[PDB]
């Protein structure tokens, strides 16, 4: 049973390797929500620091690529550096060769294809992450795109990863049946972070205090990261109505 | 950090098989219905959007791909391997051809190409075959139009019609009893979206079907003026509006 | 067991198995002592005949003026390894007019025998090295296993039975470190070290091998009836 | 010392209605002394022609690798290559060699099988086409061929009378060039038949 | 050569002549020195004619390739880009100057090139050995917020400039016209102000004319 | 490392049998059959197509017969993208040829030139032989009209009349039954057909299965003629034989 | 099964048993600490004295890296020293490219990317060392502490090898009982009573305390070692403590 | 070509004339020669306008990817990574950068890179052929810590008088201003200008 251990098919045509590197993808037992507004795509992430000892500044599955793409990564953080630095290499060579900016889509296709590499040829192994990337697309405009160890992406009008995205997914679902509209109809950024919030929060059961979570907000010409106090600002006013 | 894999992964076994081949095939198999129906003014590739999520917006993914202006592609199986392909088929489109030449490659020549680039995939050190069997369709001045399938394996077939994919023994017969010598475009499209009804559970509209045709020249869709000799893409992938329209009179 | 195939393996426990074997190698070879004082630093090798037509093989490889080792096992092995050595030492020399550190030429040791083991393909050195020297901060004593650790002593033993030289030099400890400005009592020191060791056979004179670095001697190597006097 | 003036000669064609000519002298020299009378600088891959004039040790190895490609073109497309593909392969391998190029004037003469449309080009020793209406030269009296080619030429001359015209261009020409002469080669290209005909002319 | 281009109330436009010279003498007298890269970029090829329509072809090849893979409209600045930085790389050795226009989903853009690799922006330009002559018309007679038929005929007249007072330059006028939110509209012998006259005399010859030593039937077809 | 996946395909077995070479063979012995016999005055090919489907193109198919020069062409049994690589190996192998000597590719060099090609897959490299036997019908100017065969293992010999694929030891008999050494193109045309009516897994030896070929001094005025035949033509020349 | 004889081979969990093989080498390795502190941090480290013929202060198991970090680690050490080696060739690039000396979050992915390498290919094996480092760049103070994995974080206190569990408890007391900070000197005698007390786990040699610290007041933002007078105050501090 | 970069109290400013002679043609009389590696570090080129450009771009590039993994770079950094190239390739290139900066640790910051390679850090500098002429009227008037005000009319009557003097420079004067408040680019024409 060797067909288990690399990049081979098996009699059933499956390569699973590819699958258990889907499996390392919640290892890290995080969940992940994007969403887009009109101006804006905003991101999601739950922060977990179980040890004291750790500086929580440095505790983080969101990556700015370059100024207008963010990327947050649902697994190991090796890999999601390995995939974060290399990401950050192709959107700086992008702009160098081709004098423009590197689209949120054209890196994840990219990405998706250094994946799918992995899957083919049997000395490198897949990594065991899933990239969400967002950005505020100058041509597109909000986008949000999503990579995976097999290779494979695709768009989304808004997307949730880690062990209970089906919980989020079927969620979001809900909202985007009633509203009947690709996005979250909203002008300020900071109103769309509150509802991403909001719905992972009925999604999940769960509470959170500023130091349970992570953010990140893709605006025009430029992804940044919101501090602890900013999502404080925000935490305070979902509890305010 | 070496590559080590100097060696094929895909070997025959005592019976004469060549395993890997096979279980790519599998996959295929288990891959969505996609088919192809040539006309006599035209070639119609179509495939289900089988879409992963409702958040997904499908109109990202393309399953049907433009190689040439005058040469289209489809696939059943795995798609990551379908995207590669593709890129690797503009590409060599242009290399071995174009930039030799000055005209783009005829359909055999450049699926002659893509059935290369399968092969080697299927002898050469550290890689397993392409889990894809791809539906070429295209129009060329001396051969005229034409569709083939390529499989795994390098092999590869010109098809009046067929079918490849979760559904496909049944669509082929539907195929055959169907096709004649004497089709026009618009019959061949809506005998395609008869067969691909058959395979399709779920929603069946233009927002869950990609349908294009290799048909006449398109000189609206050049994007300049200028030139008589160049008249235009013969490659036209079909709207949602376009499949819909066409569904009514189904 | 099923993890010692390879030096790339790691066993469940966290051992790496091939160069555990390679450690075996050195226990199976004949015994050598090393062992200094702040003037001196000597080297003492046991050295294995195959039969009684055979000579004795060589354990004591010069590697400067200043440098030198003593091997236990595979000698192929040491014989690469310290002309390594004699190439660091001569690239210090011609590159910095600079004779190079006995601790330094430690670590690059440590790293190549690293190398070895961390690549797929290669295989450990199968030798013990135990490195003499004088150099700046004067008189030096290494112990090198192929494992990558080396480590500075005042004393040792590698080899077989090297545990009886290894206890009473660490007995002697106090005593033989300041035998300064004497060459011959810091040898006899190492030679009843050395008889420590010995089982059935004993001391004769193309049997023993000594070798010796100071503040005004060279690295130099005795045998034969070189080495008489200290039967 | 200059490559495409060692061994002489000159390659001219022309377009007429229904029909195309090429024409070569046969002289190949070693700068003064004349060498052979019987180098032909026209050679055909099907029914497509292709003069060159230059560096005659290039003229056939080009002869040679257009053969070469040519015979792989119909073995793969399973049909003949055309004027204008071939144009574009002959501009292709010249400037493949941008920088260590082959001292040639190729001309490229043919009737097109599908449309049945007269077609010639020239190239510079590099690859840049130039593709005409009336007439390509090349070669050492390029000069005296385009002062006769500019005057006698007229368009849609029948292949009987383009014979004459393409002729006296190619003779008159040679006749006030020192590298050129020696013999003459005419041929007359229609759809699907091709004469050929070698001229007297002054043997000095 | 003569080339110009210049800029245009909501677009950018391209002339060039059409004479292609060889030392001393006229090789072509049509030539087409405005290349295709994409539907919407164009490009006017002076120095080395070779070099000038590889180059071209090359990047308009690669931006294709580039277009598919983004399945984007090309942008101005990625033809520009990719011919610098090949241009560069051979240190002049490819003697390509060129003037790089077109469209996008930025804008309308207009770029010089030269053989070594530095690039220009600019609202009007012109190269070739005609460039002076068609400079001084353009500095003449430049303004903002030309009209398309303004900016035609002040590019067709730089050319002109060229085409008269240049050696270099010559016979016709080509003129391409890229306008925003329209198709690119490319015009060959847009003007044609150098038709030969009528010759004098016809020198058709009486057919037997020519000596001929001797006749045969070339074999073209297979088998 | 990665020794632990290498099925090693360059190996003797202990009977001193190249495993991979046995295994590409039973591949082959799978495969649509060719049959190549040689009369005194030309070559014929015929073999069948395994895909019988009412919908498969056949006037621009080829799956068996490929050209190679315009004085060779090869019958394939095996795997099609296999052979193809081999093609256009041998084709260019004949144009370098062409190019050096100025003379056309005599038959027997281009065929070793392929064998050798194949034998070194199976001595080094460790990658799988190609699954692909050949029938090499030709002519030069040497030895006249030549039929050989190659196989996996880049052993080649010469034949009067061989078969390659499946049922070819049924094949054989027949064919060694009915041949004989003065025969003629259309004769041995007839013998072709009449094999594999026999030995073919079908019901019926039908137009739409066959790829046929005939390579004949009988072209104007002594030169040689590759004749691939076209779908139209194969049903004549079944109606003609008898068969159908 | 099979899963765990090759590197790089997920099982069917989603582990790299290869990896988590390289921590059992690690946890088998000397107590090794690190310790943030106000304008600095300050490493230490336990190595046992396997024979009273081992030099006492020779074998130096901290090591430097360009002028202004440190680095210790538990497990084989020279995995360790491999590291290290790479660390400096990553450090010189940088400055030489740069001007400025790497910062400290630039140098711990330096690291951190290469580490995670060795997971990725079965024809290497991967680090068989905890890497606890840092230093003092122009954004102040950092602590890093790298796992074989190529995982990575940053710390306020760190510790791992054999004494672990105990050192990480004292470190966490550490950090309750001062909010507002350490003192460079606090942090240096700390460090050696957190090393003593982790001991206790390797109880049966005795052994040898070693210490280092980068500190903007006391190094001038350099690494230096901990030698002579302010040692020997650190290790009466740790004996008095453990009494 | 005339370029100057001067700090002042509130950061930096690069001035430049604008015109660019293939011999004694001026090929473009209103070229952009202040060109921008990062938000607030740009250079003033001079030399061959291939090599400077092919340079900027890379170092823009290097910066961009410096920013991605270790945030904002310095304006040393930029002006070692300048050095880097132009030293490593002096015998291809014909490349004289003048890199300033404005850092908020910092201030304002020039470096000039002159042929050769070398570096140094200056409070002011000029280059380019035009520089010769104004290296006694530059010395004789600069001061520290001056004013927005003052460096813009120091830059001003300074290349005027390069303008004045040499050829190959002419058109414009153009400026960009690096402070806190950001980045603002200056012009000013020759009839302002010339009369000074
Ligand atoms: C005008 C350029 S100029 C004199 O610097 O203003 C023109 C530009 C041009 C012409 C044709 C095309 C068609 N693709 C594009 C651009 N260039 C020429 O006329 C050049 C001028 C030479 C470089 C001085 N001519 C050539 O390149 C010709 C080939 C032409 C006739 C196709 N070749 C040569 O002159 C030549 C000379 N020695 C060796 C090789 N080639
Ligand atoms: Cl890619
Ligand atoms: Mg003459
Ligand atoms: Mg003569």
């Amino acid at each position: 049973g060797y067909d288990r251990h690399i990049t081979i098919f098996s009699p059933e045509g499956r390569l699973y390797q590819v699958e258990y590197a889907f499996k390392a993808t919640n290892q890290t037992n995080i969940n992940s929500l994007a969403v887009r507004g009109k101006d804006c795509t905003v991101v999601i992430s739950q922060k977990k620091v179980p040890d004291k000892l750790l500086d929580p500044t440095t505790v983080s599955y969101i990556f700015c690529i370059s100024r207008t793409i963010g990327m947050v990564v649902n697994g190991p953080i090796p890999d999601a550096r390995n995939a974060a630095l290399r990401a950050k290499a192709e959107a700086a060579e992008f702009r160098y060769k081709y004098g423009y900016d590197m689209p949120c889509d054209v890196l994840a296709k990219r990405m998706a294809n250094l994946s799918q590499i992995y899957t083919q040829r049997a000395y490198m192994r897949p990594l065991g992450v899933i990239l969400t990337f967002v950005s505020v697309d100058e041509e597109l405009g909000p986008s949000i795109y999503k990579t995976d160890p097999a290779g494979y992406y695709v768009g989304y009008k808004a997307t949730a990863t880690g062990p209970k995205q089906q919980e989020i997914t079927t969620n979001l679902e809900n909202h985007f049946k009633k509203s009947k509209i690709d996005h979250i109809n909203e002008e300020s950024w900071e109103k769309v972070v509150e509802f991403a919030i909001t719905h992972m929060i009925d999604a999940l059961g769960t509470e959170f205090s500023k130091n349970d979570l992570e953010v990140g907000v893709a605006t025009k010409d430029k992804f940044f990261t919101l501090s602890a106090e900013n999502i404080e600002e925000r935490l305070v006013a979902i509890a305010e109505q | 950090m070496t590559d080590r894999y100097s060696f094929s992964l895909t070997t025959f076994s005592p019976s004469g098989k060549l395993g890997q081949i096979d279980y790519a095939l599998t996959a295929v198999k288990q891959g969505v219905t996609s088919l192809g129906i040539k006309a006599t003014n035209g070639v119609v590739i179509a495939t289900e959007k089988k879409s992963s999520s409702p958040l997904a917006m499908s109109e990202t993914l393309s399953k049907v791909s433009l190689l040439t202006p005058d040469i289209g592609a489809v696939y059943s199986g795995m798609g990551p391997d379908y995207r590669v392909l593709v890129d690797k088929s503009r590409k060599v489109a242009h290399t071995s051809y174009k930039r030799i030449y000055g005209e783009y490659p005829p359909t055999k020549l450049l699926v002659s190409e893509v059935a290369k680039i399968m092969q080697e995939a299927t002898q050469s050190g550290g890689v397993r075959p392409f889990g894809v069997s791809l539906l070429i369709a295209g129009h060329d001045e001396f051969n005229g139009f034409s569709l083939y399938q390529v499989d795994p394996s390098g092999s590869y077939f010109p098809w009046k019609a067929t079918a490849i994919g979760k559904g496909s023994v049944a669509a082929k017969t539907f195929l055959e009893k169907r096709w004649n010598d004497e089709l026009e475009l618009e019959d061949a499209i809506h005998i395609a979206l008869l067969t691909l009804k058959e395979s399709v559970e779920g929603e069946f509209n233009g927002d869950t079907i990609e349908l294009a045709i290799i048909g006449d020249e398109n000189p609206d869709l050049l994007g300049y003026t200028g030139i008589p000799t160049d008249k235009g893409p013969r490659f036209r992938k079909l709207t949602s509006q376009e499949i819909n329209d066409r569904l009514e009179a189904l | 067991n099923n993890y010692d195939g390879d030096t790339v393996t790691f066993s469940p426990t966290g051992r790496l198995f091939q160069v555990e074997y390679a450690l075996e190698a050195i226990k199976q070879g004949s015994v050598t002592v090393g062992l200094r004082s702040n003037t001196h630093a000597v080297l003492v090798a046991l050295k294995r005949n195959a039969d009684e037509l055979s000579s004795y093989q060589k354990k004591i490889i010069k590697c400067d003026e200043h440098m030198g080792l003593s091997l236990a096992g595979l000698a192929p092995d040491a014989r690469v390894l310290s002309n390594y050595l004699r190439q660091q030492c001569n690239y210090s020399s011609l590159v910095f007019n600079r004779k190079l550190a006995v601790e330094r030429a430690g670590h690059l040791l440590c790293d190549k025998a690293q190398k070895n083991t961390q690549s797929y393909g290669g295989r450990p050195y199968g030798v013990g090295l135990l490195i003499i020297g004088y150099d700046k901060s004067g008189a030096h004593l290494l112990e090198f296993q192929p494992s990558g650790n080396v480590t500075e002593l005042y004393g040792t033993a590698i080899g077989a039975r090297s545990q009886g030289a290894k206890t009473y030099l660490e007995r002697t400890l106090d005593t033989f470190i300041k035998i300064d400005g004497n060459p011959d009592e810091l040898i006899k020191a190492g030679v009843e070290a050395i008889s420590q060791s010995l089982r059935d056979e004993s001391l004769t004179v193309d049997n023993l091998s000594i070798a010796i670095v100071g503040k005004d001697t060279p690295f130099t190597i005795y045998d034969g009836e070189a080495v008489a006097k200290y039967i | 010392s200059d490559p495409s003036s060692i061994n002489g000669g000159i390659v001219v064609a022309m377009t007429g209605k229904d029909c195309v000519a090429i024409a070569c002298d046969l002289r190949l020299g070693s700068q003064s002394l004349g060498v052979s009378n019987k180098f032909e600088k026209i050679f055909h891959y099907g029914h497509v022609f292709l003069g060159i004039t230059g560096l005659a040790t290039d003229v056939t190895t080009l002869n040679e690798m257009f053969r070469y490609k040519t015979n792989l073109y119909k073995l793969k497309e399973e049909r003949a290559i055309e004027p204008e593909t071939f144009t574009q392969l002959v501009s292709s391998s010249l400037y493949e060699r941008r920088f260590g190029p082959y001292f040639v004037g190729p001309v490229v003469a043919g009737i097109n099988s599908k449309s049945g449309k007269p077609f010639i080009a020239g190239f510079d020793l590099i690859g840049c086409i130039d593709e005409a209406k009336d007439f390509i030269v090349s070669g050492t009296a390029s000069d005296q061929l385009f002062g006769m080619c500019e005057s006698l030429y007229e368009p849609n001359l029948e292949p009987e009378d383009l014979f004459e015209t393409i002729s006296q261009a190619l003779l008159n020409a040679a006749d006030r060039d020192a590298l050129s002469g020696w013999g003459a080669v005419v041929y007359i290209i229609k759809k699907d038949e091709v004469v050929k005909r070698y001229l007297k002319m002054r043997q000095d | 050569t003569t080339i110009a281009g210049l800029v245009f109330q909501d677009g950018v436009i391209l002339g060039a002549d059409t004479r292609a010279t060889n030392d001393s003498v006229v090789a072509d007298k049509s030539c087409e020195k405005i290349h295709f890269i994409a539907p919407k970029i164009y490009c006017c090829g002076a120095g080395v004619a070779a070099d000038a329509e590889a180059v071209t072809q090359l990047i308009g090849s690669n931006i294709e390739l580039h277009s598919l893979y983004t399945s984007r409209e090309p942008r101005v600045v990625s033809a520009l880009q990719m011919l610098k930085q090949h241009l560069f790389k051979y240190q002049g050795h490819i003697g390509a100057y060129l003037i790089v226009a077109g469209v996008d989903p930025t804008g309308s853009h207009l770029f010089s090139i030269h053989a070594h690799g530095s690039t220009d922006v600019g609202y009007y330009l012109s190269l070739g050995s005609g460039s002076l002559a068609a400079m001084a018309v353009l500095e003449s007679h430049w303004k903002q917020d030309l009209t398309k038929e303004e900016a035609i005929k002040l590019a067709s007249d730089a050319i002109q400039a060229g085409i008269w007072n240049d050696l270099g330059s010559g016979s016709n006028v080509d003129v391409c016209v890229m306008e925003i939110g329209k198709d690119a509209e490319y015009l060959r012998n847009y003007l044609t102000p150098n038709v030969r006259e009528e010759k004098q005399k016809s020198y058709k010859f009486p057919r037997g004319t020519t000596a001929v030593l001797k006749e045969s039937i070339v074999n073209i077809c297979d088998i | 490392g990665s020794r632990r996946y290498d099925s090693r395909t360059t190996i003797f077995s202990p009977e001193g049998r190249l495993y991979q070479v046995e295994y590409a063979l039973e591949s082959i012995s799978h495969a649509g059959t060719a049959i190549g016999i040689m009369a005194s005055d030309g070559i014929v090919l015929a073999a069948e197509r395994k895909v019988t489907s009412t919908l498969l193109e056949q006037d621009t198919s080829t799956e068996k017969l490929y050209k190679l020069n315009d004085k060779i062409a090869v019958a394939v049994a095996g795997l099609t993208a296999d052979a193809e690589i081999l093609i256009n190996t041998a084709r260019i192998h004949a144009q370098n040829y062409l190019k050096t000597y100025n003379e056309d590719i005599p038959v027997e060099i281009l065929v070793r030139r392929l064998s050798d090609i194949k034998q070194g897959y199976t001595q080094h490299g460790g990658l799988r032989p190609f699954g692909v036997s050949f029938i090499y019908a030709g002519y030069d100017d040497r030895y006249g009209y030549q039929l050989y065969t190659s196989n996996p293992s880049g052993n080649y010999t010469g034949w009067k009349a061989i078969s390659v694929g499946a049922n070819t030891s049924a094949a054989q008999t027949l064919l060694q039954m009915d041949y004989k050494d003065d025969m003629k193109v259309d004769d041995a045309i007839e013998l072709a057909l009449k094999t594999l009516s026999k030995t073919t897994d079908s019901s019926a030896l039908t137009y739409d299965r066959l790829e046929f070929a005939t390579i004949r001094k009988g072209a104007n005025d002594g030169e040689v003629y590759q004749k691939i035949f076209k779908p139209q033509e194969i049903k004549d020349i079944l109606v003609k034989t008898g068969i159908t | 099964t099979g899963y765990d004889l090759s590197n790089s081979v997920f099982s069917p969990d989603g582990r790299n048993f290869q990896v988590e093989y390289a921590v059992k080498a690690v946890e088998n390795g000397t107590t090794s600490i690190g310790i943030k502190c106000n304008d600095g941090v300050v490493f230490a480290v336990e190595k046992l004295i396997t024979s009273k013929l081992l030099v006492p202060q020779k074998n130096v198991k901290i090591q430097v890296v360009d002028r202004h970090i440190g680095c210790v680690y538990s497990g084989l050490i020279p995995d360790g020293r491999h590291l290290v080696n790479r660390g400096r060739e990553e450090a010189a690039s940088f400055k030489k490219l740069y001007k400025t000396p790497i910062p400290i979050p630039a140098f711990a992915d330096r690291l951190g990317q290469y580490v995670q390498a060795h997971t990725l290919y079965n024809s290497v094996r991967p680090f068989g060392v905890s890497t606890i480092f840092g230093g003092v760049d122009k954004n102040g103070a950092h602590l890093y502490m790298l796992e074989p994995s190529g995982s990575y974080w940053g710390y306020k206190g760190a510790a791992t090898g054999k004494g672990r569990q105990s050192a990480k408890a004292e470190l966490e007391k550490l950090v309750d009982h001062h909010p507002e900070g350490l003192s460079a000197r606090e942090a240096v005698k700390q460090a050696a009573k957190i090393i003593y007390l982790a001991h206790e786990d390797n109880k049966e040699k005795d052994f040898e305390l070693e210490i280092s610290w980068c500190s903007l007041s006391e190094t001038n933002g350099l690494h230096k070692f901990v030698k002579g007078d302010l040692l020997q105050e650190a290790i009466d501090f740790a004996q008095k403590e453990i009494n | 070509t005339s370029i100057m970069a001067v700090t002042f109290k509130d950061g930096v400013i690069l001035g430049a004339d604008s015109r660019t002679t293939t011999g004694a043609y001026i090929a473009n009389r209103v070229t952009d020669k202040l060109t921008r590696v990062h938000d607030k570090i740009w250079c003033c080129r001079s030399g061959s306008a291939a090599d400077t450009q092919a340079i900027a771009d890379i170092v823009q590039y290097h910066l961009e990817l410096y920013t991605s993994q270790y945030g904002t770079p310095s304006t040393e950094t930029a002006a070692s990574v300048f050095k880097e190239l132009c030293y490593e390739n002096k015998d291809n290139l014909t490349a004289g950068i003048i890199v300033a900066g404005y850092d908020d640790k910092n201030k304002g910051e020039v470096y000039t890179i002159p042929l050769g390679g070398s570096v140094h850090k200056l409070p002011y500098a000029i280059a380019g052929s035009g520089s010769t002429f104004i290296y006694g009227y530059c010395d004789k008037n600069f001061r520290e810590n001056m004013s927005k005000e003052e460096t813009v009319d120091f830059i001003k009557h300074s290349l005027s008088q390069a303008i004045k003097w040499d050829g190959s420079s002419g058109g414009v004067i153009r400026m960009v201003v690096l402070t806190a408040a950001g980045v603002e680019r200056l012009i000013f024409y020759p009839d302002e200008y010339e009369q000074l």
